[PDB]
RNA sequence: GCUUGAGUCUCGUAGAGGGGGGUAGAAUUCCAGGUGUAGCGGUGAAAUGCGUAGAGAUCUGGAGGAAUACCGGUGGCGAAGGCGGCCCCCUGGACGAAGACUGACGCUCAGGUGCGAAAGCGUGGGGAGCAAACAGGAUUAGAUACCCUGGUAGUCCACGCCGUAAACGAUGUCGACUUGGAGGUUGUGCCCUUGAGGCGUGGCUUCCGGAGCUAACGCGUUAAGUCGACCGCCUGGGGAGUACGGCCGCAAGGUUAAAACUCAAAUGAAUUGACGGGGGCCCGCACAAGCGGUGGAGCAUGUGGUUUAAUUCGAUGCAACGCG
């Protein structure tokens, strides 16, 4: 329960697939809702529409805990990532932050190989 | 655009950190010289300042910090 | 056509009724350029209306045709080495003409007796929402609101 | 990046700092080592970057309108 | 698949015709599904020439092929006739 | 003897030149814990795979390996191969300014000697990610491949071996000479550093072009121009860089290097076409948007085939088949 006010609402971006999660500023989850969950499956999972339901799916069932403010992470470079949060500004919250923690190697492992 | 090291005979130093944040960009990464406008010799050294002030956490390697 | 944005030519309105509304309905069902056996039978399947719905004649015609227009049609595209389904919504000319072309491919079969008969009933059912002409209607919304997933514009 | 912005909410003003180095980048780490045809890429460029200033210098004498 | 054999100045002997079939059994399903078949074989005093024409889902396909004596037109045909119906199959496959 | 070639020294300057040791951050993976719940992952679509034994997502902590984002540059350095975080230690060469010094000490080399990407090999470690082989799922007529999910040698370290690459600038080394332009990089001189100014002068390097050269393409002061010194190499295509022999190597193999036979060509550059599942642009009931047909029915008619004493002959993809 715990009936917290602010929240971190985090945006997985990958190309196949958007994950969107909503936890706190402590960092332990409340509740996700995926575009592949949503009813959309294969080619049209990686539409920036599909992240919009997986958004108001996922902006349901926190209305347990009541969050009218938070910042949104997006990580990856996916097909939503920015209509994901255009259906949370209109699902009322406050957007404080907005901040992109995608993984960035500084040249690290070895990618594979292109595909033909 | 022009080198204001080049400009005067002073060396680049690390320890002179308030200058730095002038050619770092908004998340910690060094800034072209075809952007600045730098000379490419004190570029070169000028990247040498950006690495040892990241060492000592004078300056951020990312914005993540 | 690759040129040629055609010059579009007019209709004579219905004799009847100040509508050409009503003649571009005629002219669907006008089978082999037969336009005096396709009047009569819609004046014969308007007057019904009236006795089965209680309103006049002629806005009775269009609420029957408000029921059973569209708002969007999807399309094939062509895109990539495959082709699916995307929506666009539908200019208003070709709205009201897609509307009553579905009701008179609904009216071809739906065999009862008469013809006049066969346009009268599914015309009342236009209007009370249960007749297949509403069904396809419905069914071609229910196949874009599927396919929402595809479109560069968000209207 | 970072947009902690007041007022109107509007990335907007989001994506003239993310879509500068965010996407670029890790497209480019999606897939392949290389190791020699960032090479033969690189230097395929500037071939045809020196195309652009030899040709457009070359190109205004007329223009046949 | 329905074959249609048909000489000029060449008439089809009944070992000639399941030539032409076992023959054109193979360009069958190793290739494409077709529709049906026309084949014209003919002999305009040197050349013994045999043309096809193939009836696909998507158009027609024609070759011709010219030989040595009538067995190896037919098998020059359908080498003819089986490298446009990989193009015509990959030209609809696109993945 | 001489100082102009070559070399030594005195000051500096730039540099991913090399070898050794340390260390930092980002990220992947794994492990452990918290929260949390039905999906994740993947593809053109899909499945294998993973997940209700709690995955994925998210947060904290830890372990380990490899690689150094941005800077990063037709930029730099090195004989070539090659060399990118940062710091120290040892160390090689190039270059410039002003002199001083020895006095042809030079150039090039068959054999020889050393160095020499990647893969591979031996012994001993290490092993995150990637990934031959292999295994499964697809695609397909088939798919032993491309794609997908996994995945072992290998990639990494130390010490040896191998001695090969489209090891390429497909251009041996050295020296001299012969119109220019735009730059990059790195030293330095003078004048008003009086201002990121102006004039010069070196080194390396990129591009475009003159004469001339070249079969043409092109090259063009860094020549493929004009010359000199020496070395390597070539002699029609296949056979064949193969056999045999020698040498070298643990092995793989390397190196040296034929002949019989066979062919009248093989080849280079450019030209005009044609074609492309190359690119751009445009048109046509070509598609789309619609209406009415055919293919199914009986019949009329033409053809193929069969039959017959003859079923006259010709027309055969589109452009023959209600055609002569």
């Amino acid at each position: 329960r715990k009936q917290v006010s602010d929240g971190v609402a985090h945006i997985h971006a990958s190309f196949n697939n958007t994950i969107v999660t909503i936890t706190d500023r402590q960092g332990n989850a409340l509740g996700w809702a995926t575009a592949g969950g949503s009813g959309f499956r294969g080619s049209r999972k990686s539409t920036p529409f599909a992240a919009q339901v997986a958004a108001e799916r996922c902006a349901d069932a926190v209305k347990e805990y009541g969050i009218k403010n938070l910042e949104v992470m997006v990580k990856g470079p996916g097909p939503g990532r920015e209509s994901t949060i255009r259906a949370l500004n209109a699902a009322g919250f406050r957007i404080t932050n907005i901040t992109d923690v995608t993984p960035i190697p500084h040249n690290g492992c070895r990618p594979p190989k292109k595909r033909r | 655009f022009c080198r204001f090291t080049a400009e005067g005979v002073q060396e680049i130093d690390y320890k002179d950190i308030a200058t730095l944040k002038n050619y770092i960009t908004e998340s910690g990464k060094i800034v072209p010289s075809r952007i600045t406008g730098t000379r490419a010799k004190y570029q070169r050294q000028l990247a040498r300042a950006i690495k040892r002030a990241r060492y000592l956490s004078l300056l951020p390697y990312t914005d993540r910090h | 056509p690759r040129r040629r944005v055609i010059g579009q030519r007019k209709i004579l309105p219905d004799p009847k009724f100040g509508s050409e509304l009503l003649a571009k309905f005629v002219n669907i069902l006008m089978v082999d350029g037969k336009k005096s056996t396709a009047e009569s039978i819609v004046y014969s399947a308007l007057e019904t209306l009236a006795q089965r719905s209680g309103k006049s004649e002629l806005e009775a015609f269009e609420v029957a045709l408000e029921n059973v227009r569209p708002t969007v049609e999807v399309k094939s595209r062509r895109v990539g080495g495959s082709t699916y389904q995307v929506p666009v919504e539908v200019r208003p000319v070709r709205r009201n003409a897609l509307a009553m072309r579905w009701i008179v491919e609904a009216a071809r079969k739906r065999g009862d007796k008469s013809m006049a008969l066969r346009l009268a009933n599914e015309l009342s059912d236009a209007a009370e929402n249960k007749g297949t002409a509403v069904k396809k209607r419905e069914d071609v919304h229910r196949m874009a609101e599927a396919n929402k997933a595809f479109a560069h514009y968000r209207w | 990046i970072k947009v902690r912005e007041n007022e109107p909410f509007d990335v907007a003003l989001r994506r003239f700092k993310r879509s500068c180095e965010k996407a670029g980048v890790l497209a480019e780490v999606r897939r392949r080592e290389f190791y020699e045809k960032p090479t033969t890429e690189r230097k395929r460029a500037k071939a045809s970057a020196v195309k652009r200033h030899a040709k457009k210098l070359a190109r205004e004498n007329a223009r046949r309108t | 698949m329905q074959l249609n054999i048909t000489g000029n100045n060449v008439e089809i002997t009944e070992a000639l015709r399941e030539f032409v079939t076992a023959k054109f059994a193979k360009l069958e399903q190793y290739f494409d599904r077709i529709n049906q078949v026309y084949v014209v074989l003919k002999v305009e005093k040197v050349t013994h020439t045999s043309d096809a024409t193939l009836h696909v889902d998507g158009g027609e396909l024609h070759a011709s092929a010219e030989g040595q004596d009538m067995y190896a037109a037919i098998d020059g045909l359908i080498d003819k006739l089986a490298r446009q119906l990989t193009k015509h199959k990959d030209k609809l496959k696109q993945h």
